Parts: C-alpha cells; sequence; structure tokens
C-alpha cells in the first residue's frame, strides 16, 4: 500500500508523475506514496551526488 | 518551418552537434526531441517576456 517513484529525463516524463497522482487521490484506498524524488543522470561525475 | 529538421535528427542520429544561427521557430526549444540543438538568435518567448 506505499510506494515512492524516481526517474530521469526524457520519455515526456511529466506525464507519468501527473497520472500517477491523479488517479491515486481519488480512490477510497489510502495509498500513501513518501518522497517521489528527480534523479539528472546527465550530470558529470555526480556520483557522490 | 521545415528546412532545419532534418539536420536535426539526422545528426543527433548519432548524437552529434548542430549550431542554428538564425531559426525562429520555438518547436526545436524542446529538450527532447532534439537534445542535440543549439540556437544562436533568441527565440520567441524571451522577446514575449520582455
Amino acid at each position: 500500500y506505499i510506494f515512492s517513484i524516481v526517474t530521469t529525463y526524457f520519455p515526456g516524463y511529466q506525464d507519468f508523475v501527473n497520472k500517477i497522482r491523479s488517479t491515486i487521490e481519488n480512490s477510497f484506498v489510502g495509498w500513501e506514496l513518501e518522497e517521489v524524488l528527480l534523479l539528472d543522470m546527465s550530470l558529470d561525475d555526480g556520483d557522490s551526488k | 518551418h521545415f528546412t532545419p529538421t532534418p539536420v536535426s535528427y539526422t545528426a543527433g542520429f548519432y548524437r552529434i552537434p548542430v549550431l542554428g544561427l538564425t531559426t525562429r521557430m520555438s518547436i526545436y526549444s524542446d529538450k527532447s526531441i532534439h537534445l542535440s540543438f543549439l540556437r544562436t538568435v533568441p527565440p520567441y518567448s524571451h522577446q514575449s517576456s520582455v
């Protein structure tokens, strides 16, 4: 009943998060997502980050 | 509106740069379809923002 999502750019990704956020709220069953993260993999030497 | 399109995606087929000079269309501003595209003149968005 609990999950968290993380993704990088390019696959028109805004639609994915928008759709999941729209669908999660309406239903009676109480999904409780926490700590959604956005990651940039194009960063040079961003391994420490 | 059609002339600068092929030099974008054909070059991006290997992801090699293309530098534009005086392109006015704002379609190429997207970072997804034309990730390897650059522009030298300002687009219409900022001349609207001014």
